[PDB]
C-alpha cells in the first residue's frame, strides 16, 4: 500500500562508459618466442570461454559514430609502434646524399604487364656513404629503392641526377626493428569490472539504430586490426544480409561502409624473391639493405577472381536502391594522394599499395547479366612501399626492412568504404566512388555491434514492508 | 544468466539479485592471467607504459568507485546485504500506480528511467532521515 | 561543514560527523572529471612521471588508511555505523575534571592530547579484551 | 605470533587470529618511512623504474586479493566476525572421523589436505544456500 | 613539492624539444654593424656597452655531409671573447656550451 522505498543492489544498470579495453591472444603470439609480435607488452592471454549471455525483450539505440572505443583505438596503436620504435636505431646518417643507376645486370627491365608501373618502372639502385664503427672511418655502400621514397634535386634536370628522401627534409626517420613481424594476431578486447560490451545480435541491424537482440559479454570476438584504405581485409562477415551503414545516408559527405556475405581471394604478391643485407654502421646501428636479387625481377603486381567481383556487386546493387528502382554509376577518384587514392595496407613489412581501379569500369544501371556473365579472373599493377606515416602525422617515420625471399598476401576481403558523389544531380543519375581519408572508420565497421557500457548496480522501488523501528 | 537474463522482469528481477553481485569485482579473476610482472612472451625491455600503467589506473577507480558505493551503504546501514529496507515512505509526486504494474511491468530499466530526477531526494533522506533519529534499544519488557 | 562547525564543541561535533565525513570522500567526483586520458587541447607526449604515478600512490595509502578503519570497524563489530559504544570504563589515568565541561570546552582535541597515549593503549585493549569474550548462547528462554 | 602463533594446533589457534589479521592490510607501516615524494636529499631524476612500478602494482595486487576476500565474505552475509558458522553441515564424504582425535595432530594444514576434490562443493554450496536462505522479517513474536 | 614538480614539469616539457648540440658549434660575431643608432635614451655604462652584436658560424643539414654556413644576432651575457689567444680576432664562444650541453 504505502510507498515504503526500498533499495536493491545486483541488477543490470546501462550508461555510457569511457574506459579502456584489454590485449587477448592465443599461444602462437607467446610461443613464436619473438621479442614481441606486434601487439605483445607481456598483454595477457585470451579467455578460453567467452560467457556471451543473451538477452531478449530489451532495446536500446546504438551508435558507432558517437563511440569512443576508436579514439583510444588508434592512440593505444600509435603507442605500440612508438614502444616498439624504443630499441630501433636512428637513421639520420641514412639520410645522406646517394647516387644512383638505372639500369643493372637484370634478365628484364620492362616487365610483361604494362598499366604506367613499368613505363615508371620505379627501380634504381644508389650507392651513399655511412659510418664505420670506427668514427674515423667511412665507407660506400650501396643498397635498392625505387622513386616513391625519393625525389630528384640539383636540377640539373636529367644527367645522373641525385635524390633526397620525401619524409627527412620535413620529418624523422628511424628503423623498423625487422626482429619484430608486422603480421595481426586474433584479438579479443577484455572489459574491467564496473563496465561491460553490449553485441546487437540482430541479424538485421544496419550501423546504428534500435537494437532488441542483446548480447551482454566480457570480452570481444576474434578481431584482425590491419589497415586498409578502401577495402575491409580479413573480416568478419554479413549475417543473412548484405549490411550498407552511413551516418546521414541523406548527406553525401558521410561515407557509405558495406559488408558483404561472400569473400574473395585477393591475391597482391610480390613472387620475384627479395635481398637482405645486415651491415654494421655503429655500435647498434645494423642496415638492412636490398641486395641485387639474382634471376629475372618481375614488378610485384596483384591478382583477384573478378567474376566473385561480379556476382557480390550483382548483390550488393540488387541491395542499394536506397530510393532507386535502376539507378547507379561508379567513377573513380578524381584527385587526392596516394596513401587514400589507392587500396594500401601492410603485409609482410612491405606498404602493398594495390591499386584497386577495377571499381568504377562498369554501368551496372538496369540490368546485372551483362556484367555477371563476362566471368573473367582481373590481374592488376600493386606498387610497393617501404616507409610510412600513419594516421597522416609528420612525426617519426619508420623504415620497413627487406623481406628476403618472396611476398604473398592472399587475403579475403569483406567489405568496402565509399562516398556519394558531392555536386550530384537530384535524381538524375547518382554517382558513387572510392573514398579513403578515414582510417577510423575501418575499426568500427565490425565493432558496430559492440558498445561500451558501465554498470550501476544500484536500484530503488516502493513497497509495503519498512525496517526496524524502536518507537 | 551470469549478470542479465532480466528480459522482462522486474517481480522476478527481485530474486535474482546475488548472481551479478557474484561477478562485480570479480574482474581481478580476468586481471590476475596479466603476466604482466616483468615479462611474458620470450623477455621485454622496460616497456611498461600508458596501456599498462593506466590499466591500473582503471583498476584504482573502479575499486573507488566500489568503495565509495560500499561506504555510502554503510552509511545508510545497507552493507548488510542487498536487500536492503528503509523507513522512508514517498512524498506524494508521482502519478497513480499499482503496487504491482510498476513491479511486474517493467525489466529494472523503465524505472532508473523514470526516477532520473527524484532518486537524489531519496538518496538524501536514507541518507540522513533514517539515521539521525536512529536510537538504541528498548527498556520495558524483556525476557524476565 | 567538511572539518568546520565545531570551534569547542563535543554535542554540536557529535551532531555535523556525517557532513564532514561525505565531504571528505568526494574525491572520486574530482578523480572522475580529470580527463587526462591522453590529450588535453591539440596534442601531448607521454608525461606520466613520479607526479602522476604518485598522485595515485597518495590515493593509494589514503585509502589504505581508510581500508585499516574499515579493518578496525569490523575487529570491534563497529561496523555497523558510528553511533558505536564500547563495553571498556574509562580507567582513572586521567586528572580529575568533569564531563560536560570536557564536552564543552576542549574542542575534542584538549582531550586527545591528553589522553593521546592512553588512547592508544585502550585500542590496544578494547582490541584484545572485547572480542574474544562473546559467549555463543543462552537456552533458558528462545523462540522455541 | 607475528606470522606464526600455531606450530600444532586446530582449536587453540582458533582464537589467536587477530594479531595477523592486525598486518593483513598493513602496506603503509613499512612505506611511511620512505620520503618518496620525488626525492630524498637534495635532489634526483626521476628514477622510479621498473621496480617502484613493480612494489606498486604489487601492492595493488594484494589489495586487489583483500578487497575480493572481503567481497566474497560480504556475498555470505557472515562477514560480522571472522569466527562465523554455518547454518549447514558438510556432507560425511571423507573417512569416518572423530573430533578430538582431528583436533590434536595437523597444523591447521592436514585438513587441507583431502579438500581440492571438496573446496567448490563446501565454497558453491555455502555461498549459495546460506545466502539466499535469509527471509526478511518475523510476524509473530515481538514486544506487542 | 613545489621547487621539485616545477623542476619535473620543466624537465618533462623539455623532453620534447629539439636539441642544439651541433648548434654549439664556434662562432665569429661582428659587433660594429650596419645600424645608426648606438647612444641609447639612457648613459649608464649599458649603451656604450651595447652588447649586440651579429655573428655567423656553420650549420649542418639533415644529412652529414651537407653543412652551410648562417648567421643571427647574439648579446654579450650568451659568449665570452678567447683571450687565450693574443687578441680578439672576432673569437667568442658560448659559455652554457663549455660548461654543459
Ligand atoms: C667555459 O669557458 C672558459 C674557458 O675555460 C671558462 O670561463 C671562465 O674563465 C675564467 C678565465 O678564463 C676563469 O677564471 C676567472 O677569470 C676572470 C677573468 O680572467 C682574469 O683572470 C685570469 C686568471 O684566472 C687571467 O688569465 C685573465 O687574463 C684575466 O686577468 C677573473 O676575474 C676571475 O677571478 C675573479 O674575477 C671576478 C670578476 O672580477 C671576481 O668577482 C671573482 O671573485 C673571481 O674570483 C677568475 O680568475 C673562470 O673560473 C672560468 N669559469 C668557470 C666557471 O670556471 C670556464 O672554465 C669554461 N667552463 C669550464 C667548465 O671549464
Ligand atoms: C598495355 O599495352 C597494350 C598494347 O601493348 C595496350 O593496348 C593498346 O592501347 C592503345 C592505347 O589505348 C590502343 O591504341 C589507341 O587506340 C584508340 C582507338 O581504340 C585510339 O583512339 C588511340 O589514339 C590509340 O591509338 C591500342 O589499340 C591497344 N591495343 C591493344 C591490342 O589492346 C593496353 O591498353 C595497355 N594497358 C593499359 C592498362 O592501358
Ligand atoms: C538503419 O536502419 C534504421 C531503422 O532501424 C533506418 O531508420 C530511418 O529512420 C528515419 C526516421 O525514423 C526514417 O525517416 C526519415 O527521418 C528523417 C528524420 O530523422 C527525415 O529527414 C527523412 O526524410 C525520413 O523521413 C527513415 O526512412 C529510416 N530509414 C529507412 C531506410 O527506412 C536508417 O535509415 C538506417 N540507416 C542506414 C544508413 O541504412
Ligand atoms: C588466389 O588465391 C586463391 C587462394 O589463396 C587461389 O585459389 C587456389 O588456387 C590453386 C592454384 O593456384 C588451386 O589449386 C589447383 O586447383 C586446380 C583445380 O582444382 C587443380 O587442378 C590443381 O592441381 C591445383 O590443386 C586451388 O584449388 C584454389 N583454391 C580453391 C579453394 O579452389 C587462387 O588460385 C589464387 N589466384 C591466383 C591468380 O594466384
Ligand atoms: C596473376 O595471375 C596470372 C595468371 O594466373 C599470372 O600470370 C603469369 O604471367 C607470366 C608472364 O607474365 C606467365 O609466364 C609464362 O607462362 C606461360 C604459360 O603458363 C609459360 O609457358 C611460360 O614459360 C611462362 O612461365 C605465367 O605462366 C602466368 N601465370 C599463370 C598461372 O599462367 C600472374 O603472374 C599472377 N600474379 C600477379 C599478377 O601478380
Ligand atoms: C590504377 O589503375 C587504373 C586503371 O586500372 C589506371 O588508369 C589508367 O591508366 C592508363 C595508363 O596510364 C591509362 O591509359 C592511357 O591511355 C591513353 C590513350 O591515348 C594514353 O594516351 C595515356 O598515356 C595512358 O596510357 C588509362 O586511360 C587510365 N584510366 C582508365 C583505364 O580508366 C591508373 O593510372 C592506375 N593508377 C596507379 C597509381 O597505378
Ligand atoms: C535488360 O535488357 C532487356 C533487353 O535486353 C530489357 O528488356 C527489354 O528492353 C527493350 C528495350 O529497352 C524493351 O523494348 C521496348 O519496346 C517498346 C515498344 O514495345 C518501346 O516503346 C520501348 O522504348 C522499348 O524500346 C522491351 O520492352 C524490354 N522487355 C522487357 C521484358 O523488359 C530489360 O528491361 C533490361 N532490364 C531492366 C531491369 O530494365
Ligand atoms: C567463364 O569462364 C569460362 C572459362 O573459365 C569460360 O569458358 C568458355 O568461354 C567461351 C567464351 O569465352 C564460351 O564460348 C561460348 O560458348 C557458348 C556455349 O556455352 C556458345 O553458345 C558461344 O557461341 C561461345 O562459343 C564457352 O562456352 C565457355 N565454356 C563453357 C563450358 O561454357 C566462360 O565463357 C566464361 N563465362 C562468361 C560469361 O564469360
Ligand atoms: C589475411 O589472413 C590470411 C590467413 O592467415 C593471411 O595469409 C597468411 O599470412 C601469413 C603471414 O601473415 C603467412 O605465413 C607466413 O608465411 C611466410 C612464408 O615464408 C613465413 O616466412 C612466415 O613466418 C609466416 O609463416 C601464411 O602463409 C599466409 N597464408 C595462409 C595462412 O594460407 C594473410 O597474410 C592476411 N592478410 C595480410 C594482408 O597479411
Ligand atoms: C644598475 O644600475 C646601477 C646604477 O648605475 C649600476 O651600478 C653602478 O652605478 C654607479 C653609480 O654610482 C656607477 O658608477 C659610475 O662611476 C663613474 C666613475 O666613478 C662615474 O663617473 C659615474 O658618474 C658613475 O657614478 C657604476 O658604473 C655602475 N655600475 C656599472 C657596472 O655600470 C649597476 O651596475 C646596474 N646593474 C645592472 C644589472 O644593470
Ligand atoms: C647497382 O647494381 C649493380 C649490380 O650488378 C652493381 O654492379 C655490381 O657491383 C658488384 C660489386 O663489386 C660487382 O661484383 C658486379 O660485377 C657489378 N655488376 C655490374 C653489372 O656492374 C652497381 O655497382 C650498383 N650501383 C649502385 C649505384 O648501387
Ligand atoms: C532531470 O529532469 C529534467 C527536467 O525534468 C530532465 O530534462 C528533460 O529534458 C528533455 C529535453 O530537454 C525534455 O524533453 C524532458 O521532458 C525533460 N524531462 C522531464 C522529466 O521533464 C533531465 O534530463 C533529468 N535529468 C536526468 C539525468 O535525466
Ligand atoms: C537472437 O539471439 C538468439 C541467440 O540465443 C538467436 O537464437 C535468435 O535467432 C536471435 N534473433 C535475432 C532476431 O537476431
Ligand atoms: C547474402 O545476402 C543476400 C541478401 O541481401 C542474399 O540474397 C544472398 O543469398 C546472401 N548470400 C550468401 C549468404 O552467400
Ligand atoms: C543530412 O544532411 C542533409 C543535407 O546534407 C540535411 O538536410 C539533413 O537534415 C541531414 N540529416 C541528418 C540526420 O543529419
Ligand atoms: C631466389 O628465389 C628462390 C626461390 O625459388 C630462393 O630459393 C632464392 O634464395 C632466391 N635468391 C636469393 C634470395 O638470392
Ligand atoms: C557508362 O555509360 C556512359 C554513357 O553516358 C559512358 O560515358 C561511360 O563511359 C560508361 N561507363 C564506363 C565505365 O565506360
Ligand atoms: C577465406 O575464406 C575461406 C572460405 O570462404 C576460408 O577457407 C579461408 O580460411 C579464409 N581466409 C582468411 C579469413 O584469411
Ligand atoms: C522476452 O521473450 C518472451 C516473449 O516476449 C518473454 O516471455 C520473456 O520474458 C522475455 N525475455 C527473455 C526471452 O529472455
Ligand atoms: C512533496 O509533495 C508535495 C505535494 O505532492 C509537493 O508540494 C512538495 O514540493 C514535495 N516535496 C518534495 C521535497 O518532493
Ligand atoms: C564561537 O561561538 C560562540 C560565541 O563566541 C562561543 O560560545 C562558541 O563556544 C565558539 N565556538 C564554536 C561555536 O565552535
Ligand atoms: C565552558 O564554556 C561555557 C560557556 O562559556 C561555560 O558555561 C562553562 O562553565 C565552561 N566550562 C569550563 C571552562 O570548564
Ligand atoms: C554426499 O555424500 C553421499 C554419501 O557418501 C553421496 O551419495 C553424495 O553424492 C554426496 N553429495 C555431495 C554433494 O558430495
Ligand atoms: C649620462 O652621463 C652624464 C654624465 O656622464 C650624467 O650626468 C647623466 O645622468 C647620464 N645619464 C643617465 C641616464 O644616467
Amino acid at each position: 500500500e504505502n510507498l515504503w522505498v526500498t533499495v536493491y543492489y545486483g541488477v543490470p544498470v546501462w550508461k555510457d562508459a569511457e574506459t579502456t579495453l584489454f590485449c587477448a591472444s592465443d599461444a602462437k603470439a607467446y610461443d613464436t618466442e619473438v621479442h614481441n609480435v606486434w601487439a605483445t607488452h607481456a598483454c595477457v592471454p585470451t579467455d578460453p570461454n567467452p560467457q556471451e549471455i543473451y538477452m531478449e525483450n530489451v532495446t536500446e539505440e546504438f551508435n558507432m559514430w558517437k563511440n569512443n572505443m576508436v579514439e583510444q583505438m588508434h592512440t593505444d596503436i600509435i603507442s605500440l609502434w612508438d614502444q616498439s620504435l624504443k630499441p630501433c636505431v636512428q637513421l639520420t646518417p641514412l639520410c645522406v646524399t646517394l647516387d644512383c643507376s638505372y639500369n643493372i645486370t637484370n634478365n628484364i627491365t620492362n616487365s610483361i604487364t604494362n598499366s604506367s608501373v613499368n613505363m615508371r618502372e620505379e627501380i634504381k639502385n644508389c650507392s651513399f656513404n655511412m659510418t664505420t664503427e670506427l668514427r674515423d672511418k667511412n665507407r660506400k655502400v650501396y643498397s635498392l629503392f625505387y622513386k616513391l621514397d625519393v625525389v630528384q634535386i640539383n636540377n640539373g634536370n636529367n644527367s645522373s641526377n641525385l635524390y633526397r628522401l620525401i619524409n627527412c627534409n620535413t620529418s624523422a626517420l628511424t628503423q623498423a626493428c625487422p626482429k619484430v613481424t608486422f603480421e595481426p594476431i586474433p584479438i579479443r578486447y577484455c572489459a574491467p569490472a564496473g563496465y561491460a560490451i553490449l553485441k546487437c545480435n540482430d541479424k538485421e541491424f544496419n550501423g546504428t539504430g534500435l537494437c532488441k537482440n542483446v548480447s551482454t559479454v566480457q570480452c570481444t570476438h576474434g578481431i584482425r586490426p590491419v589497415v586498409s584504405t578502401q577495402l575491409l581485409l580479413n573480416g568478419s562477415l554479413a549475417e543473412g544480409k548484405v549490411m550498407i551503414r552511413s551516418e546521414n545516408i541523406t548527406n553525401n559527405v558521410k561515407n557509405i561502409i558495406v559488408q558483404l556475405n561472400e569473400t574473395v581471394t585477393i591475391n597482391c604478391t610480390r613472387p620475384n624473391n627479395n635481398t637482405r643485407k645486415s651491415v654494421r654502421i655503429g655500435p647498434g646501428q645494423t642496415f638492412y639493405a636490398t641486395g641485387d636479387i639474382i634471376g629475372d625481377i618481375r614488378q610485384a603486381h596483384c591478382n583477384v577472381s573478378g567474376s566473385q567481383w561480379n556476382r557480390a556487386l550483382h548483390q550488393v546493387v540488387g541491395q542499394l536502391r536506397e530510393y532507386w528502382n535502376t539507378t547507379i554509376i561508379f567513377k573513380n577518384s578524381s584527385g587526392g594522394d596516394l596513401e587514400i587514392t589507392t587500396h594500401s595496407f601492410n603485409c609482410g613489412g612491405e606498404f602493398f599499395y594495390c591499386n584497386t581501379s577495377g571499381l568504377f569500369n562498369s554501368n551496372w544501371t538496369h540490368n546485372d547479366t551483362a556484367s555477371m556473365k563476362p566471368n573473367d579472373t582481373i590481374t592488376l599493377p600493386c606498387r610497393i612501399k617501404q616507409i610510412i606515416n600513419m594516421w597522416q602525422r609528420v612525426g617519426q617515420a619508420i623504415y620497413a626492412p627487406p623481406i628476403q625471399g618472396v611476398i604473398r598476401c592472399e587475403s579475403n576481403i569483406t567489405g568496402l568504404i565509399l562516398t556519394r558523389d558531392g555536386g550530384g544531380n537530384i535524381n538524375e543519375s547518382q554517382i558513387f566512388r572510392p573514398g579513403g581519408g578515414d582510417m577510423r572508420d575501418n575499426w568500427r565497421s565490425e565493432l558496430y555491434k559492440y558498445k561500451v557500457v558501465r554498470i550501476e548496480p544500484l536500484g530503488v522501488a516502493p513497497t509495503k514492508a519498512k525496517r526496524r523501528v524502536v518507537e | 544468466g551470469f549478470l542479465g537474463t532480466a528480459g522482462s522482469t522486474m517481480g522476478a528481477a527481485s530474486i535474482t539479485l546475488t548472481v551479478q553481485v557474484r561477478k562485480l569485482l570479480s574482474g581481478i579473476v580476468q586481471q590476475q592471467s596479466n603476466l604482466l610482472r616483468a615479462i611474458e612472451a620470450q623477455q621485454h625491455l622496460l616497456k611498461l607504459t600508458v596501456w599498462g600503467i593506466k590499466q591500473l589506473q582503471a583498476r584504482v577507480l573502479a575499486v573507488e568507485r566500489y568503495l565509495r558505493d560500499q561506504q555510502l551503504l554503510g552509511i545508510w546501514g545497507c552493507s548488510g546485504k542487498l536487500i536492503c529496507t528503509t523507513n522512508v515512505p514517498w512524498n506524494s509526486s508521482w502519478s497513480n500506480k499499482s503496487e504491482r504494474e510498476i513491479w511486474e511491468n517493467m525489466t529494472w530499466l523503465q524505472w532508473d528511467k523514470e526516477i532520473s530526477n527524484y532518486t537524489h531526494i531519496i538518496y538524501e533522506l536514507i541518507e540522513e532521515s533514517q539515521k539521525q533519529q536512529e536510537k538504541n534499544e528498548q527498556e520495558l519488557l524483556e525476557l524476565d
